[PDB]
């Protein structure tokens, strides 16, 4: 009887199926669903990084949890089949993974940082890419020079330092570009 | 509430 | 369907 009692919730990237779908079982669960990100949302259930909400949960609110679009159906499935719930509501099980969305390429690493790069933005869920593609969201450098970096101001694609991926995987957030330059 | 930052424009 | 142009991987690496 109204687990989400307290809860604001609101999405980003989220297609209008999904969305109607989330903020149905969401308001049944006894949430707030908010279209607008207010300042008394909770969770923000993202499907992207690069959004305007998403950014501003990254820089301003940390308390604000970054959900997956799967947390809603799979909480309220077990609610409505009369199943125990804990007070933790499958939040922890269902955060957003910190590189979700994101396709990340390395330029001018050596070993063995180069390998302990890649496992990490695979830990955090991210798309590992050897080759440089212009659907790749961003590319490590160790120096500013080289093919895959010429390419990358070419196609207006991040590049950024190691310290990006650092800190956005401590923030579990995908934090933004222009504070990591080379 | 005070809105932060606008639904997205379809 | 068009070819895709790719950046490829670097082949000689360097241990640090």
């Amino acid at each position: 009887s109204k687990p989400l009692k307290g809860f604001v919730i609101c999405c980003t990237s989220i297609d209008l199926k999904q969305r109607t779908e989330i903020s149905t079982k969401a308001t049944k669960l006894g949430a707030a669903y908010r279209s607008d990100f207010t300042k008394d949302v909770t969770h923000l259930i993202a499907g992207d990084f690069d959004t305007p909400k998403y950014k501003f949960a990254a820089k301003s609110r940390p308390d604000i949890k970054i959900m997956s679009s799967e947390w809603i159906p799979v909480l309220y499935e077990s609610w409505v089949q009369g199943e125990d719930l804990d007070d933790g509501l499958l939040v922890d099980k269902h955060l957003l993974p910190t590189l979700f969305k994101c396709r990340v390429c390395l330029t001018n690493i050596g070993q063995p940082e180069r390998s302990r790069i890649e496992n990490y933005v695979l830990k955090h869920g991210g798309t590992f890419c050897p080759d440089l593609t212009r659907d790749v969201t961003h590319l490590i450098a160790g120096t500013s020079s080289g093919r895959k970096y010429e390419y990358a101001l070419k196609w207006k694609i991040n590049v950024v330092c190691v310290e990006w991926l650092w800190q956005s995987i401590q923030r579990n957030a995908v934090l933004e570009p222009q504070y990591f330059q080379l | 509430g005070e809105v932060l930052v606008p639904e997205t424009v379809a």
